[PDB]
């Protein structure tokens, strides 16, 4: 949890500055759309009482964190597979290769994928992601938890995503850019440099979500 | 396949 420490310090710092508790607030001056995430979670399915958590990333790949802490990942070609065991052992194969050891888990991934496809809305479909690297690994879901107000999704690339149940607003925090992308209730998205929010301030609603984000990151570090 | 919880349907 090296990236989480950076994110905590970053969030602690912005909240301490009290960005909404100022007379002059100019959050537009803190916008940096050069910092849009490469990846975020566009769909999720919590079936952890039986199977685990399934999700979609913005690139159309899918994953499932099974209850046994194994992970299956379908790349956006809908065929290429990455299997990650508890100890970290990874395997690269295909749905069509038909490996008998994994058919139970592959079948489940298809159910998750189908449920998301025909039932659920794709978050940030109106956002173009940042390019990235052709060599870099596909991120996966490291860990997650739900509160009564939000789901918290921590990816292996260090990004933390928080979705709020009440009003559909979402936060995407990247510690590498020290940046936050905010999707409001009207589905508008803005990316802010956190250090610039300390100087220019932001509206009341973003500030309170940055306050909540910090609590959640505390929970993440504190679960180790 | 009826999951109890999920993102915005």
């Amino acid at each position: 949890d090296c990236h989480l420490s950076d994110m905590l310090q970053q969030l602690h710092s912005v909240n301490a500055s009290k960005p909404s508790e100022r007379g002059l607030v100019r959050q537009e001056e803190a916008e940096d759309p050069a910092c849009i995430p490469i990846f975020w979670v566009s769909k999720w399915v919590d079936y952890s009482d039986k199977y685990g958590l399934g999700y979609q990333l913005c690139d159309n790949s899918v994953g499932v964190l099974f209850n046994d802490s194994t992970r299956l990942i379908l790349y956006n070609d809908g065929d290429s597979l990455q299997y990650i065991e508890r100890d970290g052992t990874e395997s690269y194969l295909t749905v069509s290769s038909h490996p008998n050891s994994l058919m139970k888990k592959i079948t489940l991934l298809k159910y998750f994928r189908n449920y998301m496809s025909e039932h659920l809305l794709k978050a940030g479909a109106n956002i173009t992601p940042r390019e990235g690297d052709e060599l870099a690994r596909l991120p996966y879901l490291r860990t997650w938890f739900r509160t009564r107000s939000a789901i918290i999704l921590h990816l292996s690339n260090g990004s933390v995503q928080i979705n709020f149940f009440q009003d559909h607003t979402k936060l995407i925090l990247c510690p590498l850019m020290a940046a936050v992308t905010y999707i409001d209730e009207k589905r508008d998205f803005r990316t802010y440099r956190l250090s610039l929010l300390e100087e220019y301030g932001c509206c009341k609603e973003l500030a309170s979500r940055l306050r909540y984000a910090r609590t959640m990151v505390d929970k993440l570090l504190s679960s180790r | 396949f009826d999951p109890p919880l999920h993102s915005t349907a």
